[PDB]
């Protein structure tokens, strides 16, 4: 899981 | 009444303001809020704000005043939020609202969900040397509720955790990564109550427990303190003491709790310290039976890993502190708990709002020796309809075990809010945040995400 620079668990 | 800021924080923190007041500014991260009873009127509004932003007026009008203005509007049923550092980025994320299309920096929902949040109190792993401090540097809210947690803090063991949060020479240990993450969850927590949020209910995971039991009204500001103190020293310096044949390590390792009990049959003294997720487990025990396991979970395929720590939180190890954490924690007074809890202590198990108190000296010393049912509890809240799971921690790592059992238990769709994390913009990530909570139809005072207007350029004018 990556959480991207806009709090979004991708 | 209690210490002041120490000269040291306050030398420690001239200096980091030097340093920030020297980088190169960047741009601020803009919530705009786009709403209506229906999802087409919300779209067209979408439309037309994009329009008017392409516009000469709208290209000469700051972010933050469209902001403004949008957060003053009524909020309805139907909601999105575009956030966006500049017009370009603004205008992109419009239109995607528009067309109905996802995007990274665009949330966009047909109506509220329908229970309130899960406040996620975890810790464990989730420590970072600067963890903080650019957020107690920019933001004074935030700054005043670690300011308290410090002076609370110094009066239970003497050091000041603020000193740590500002100085980059430091790092984090056994005692010291439990009580600033602590500082932080209090702060944070805090914070958004500032903005209008109020968790609907509460988990504790491990060391976050202490923070959880203060959010859930289980137990006073400095009650809370005093257990996580209590608990933090004693286990730093117990583990501190720690050699050869005393030694107990703690593990991540890709095997369910159903798994765990046939393979712990060739492993006779390790533990479960953690039911992370329906199929991660964090174990302890003595290093060769750890490396053992971690060299069957590689074999097999199943990842695996080694936390730092001469000692095993979790574990009939933790017998000899729960003496001392006993006579420490003598007098604090456990109260009727606010709001809901979901007890990872007692196995999971949810305690209603004006239920019976839990907080208590055996909870706490129930908590430090026994297994933390994180999974359970979390199965047990979607259960019974939770689907919002906001996390409160300077890195997001339970969110990502939450994420396991919420898709295990079959909700393909949860709402998993983080707050802090690193190598993300402190600032940005808690308007992120508050937007997710604003999208989602939470409490959450939009407005309160702007300045109060100094002249009539701090608003727009955007379409009606
Ligand atoms: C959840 O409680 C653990 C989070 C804290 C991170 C550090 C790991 C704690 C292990 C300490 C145990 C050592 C005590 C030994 C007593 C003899």
């Amino acid at each position: 899981d990556k959480e991207n620079f806009w709090g979004m668990a991708v | 009444e209690l210490p002041g800021v120490t000269e040291e924080a306050l030398r420690l923190k001239e200096a980091a303001l030097e340093e920030l007041a020297a980088q190169e500014v960047t741009a601020p991260l803009v919530p705009l809020a786009v709403s209506a009873f229906l999802t087409s009127r919300k779209k067209a509004a979408a439309a037309e704000l994009a329009d008017w932003m392409q516009s000469p007026e709208g290209q000469a009008s700051s972010l933050e005043s469209i902001g403004r203005s949008l957060s003053r509007r009524n909020h309805g049923r139907s909601r999105a939020v575009v956030l966006a550092h500049d017009h370009d980025e603004a205008i992109k994320g419009l239109r995607a609202v528009a067309a109905g299309k996802q995007a990274p920096n665009v949330f966009s929902v047909d109506g509220p969900v329908t229970t309130g949040p899960v406040w996620v109190l975890a810790g464990f792993g989730a420590q970072h040397r600067k963890m903080g401090k650019s957020l107690y540097l920019r933001n004074e809210v935030f700054a005043a509720w670690i300011e308290k947690v410090d002076a609370l803090v110094q009066d239970e063991l003497g050091y000041s955790v603020l000193e740590l949060i500002l100085d980059d020479a430091q790092d984090y240990g056994i005692e010291t990564t439990q009580v600033t993450i602590f500082a932080i969850q209090i702060a944070l927590g805090e914070l958004l109550r500032h903005h209008g949020a109020k968790p609907a209910a509460v988990i504790g995971q491990s060391l976050g427990e202490a923070a959880s039991a203060y959010f859930a009204g289980g137990l006073s500001l400095r009650d809370a303190t005093r257990a996580i103190c209590s608990r933090s020293h004693l286990m730093g310096e117990g583990e501190a003491m720690l050699f050869g044949e005393y030694i107990r390590l703690m593990a991540l390792v890709e095997y369910s709790a159903d798994e765990i009990r046939e393979v712990f049959s060739d492993f006779p003294d390790l533990e479960v310290c953690v039911y992370a997720a329906p199929t991660q487990t964090v174990i302890g025990g003595p290093p060769e039976q750890v490396d053992a396991i971690l060299a069957r979970a590689e074999a097999e395929g199943k990842f695996a890993r080694k936390f730092a720590t001469k000692g095993a939180s979790h574990t009939s190890q933790m017998d000899p502190l729960l003496g001392e954490l006993t006579a420490e924690l003598q007098g604090i007074k456990p109260t009727s708990p606010t709001c809901g809890i979901f007890s990872t202590v007692h196995e999971g198990r949810y305690i209603k709002p004006g239920g019976e108190p839990i907080h208590d000296v055996e909870y706490w010393k129930k908590g430090l020796r026994h297994s933390v049912y994180f999974t359970h509890g979390i199965r047990n809240a979607v259960d019974s309809g939770h689907t919002t799971f906001l996390e409160l921690a300077p890195n997001p790592v339970a969110l990502m075990q939450v994420a396991l059992t919420t898709a295990d238990a079959g909700l393909h769709d949860a709402q998993l809010i983080p707050t802090l994390a690193r190598k993300q913009d402190e600032v940005s990530s808690m308007v992120s945040t508050m937007a997710q909570l604003y999208v989602y139809g939470h409490d959450l005072d939009i407005r309160t995400l702007f300045s109060r207007a100094s002249g009539p350029q701090d608003y727009a004018n955007i379409p009606p």
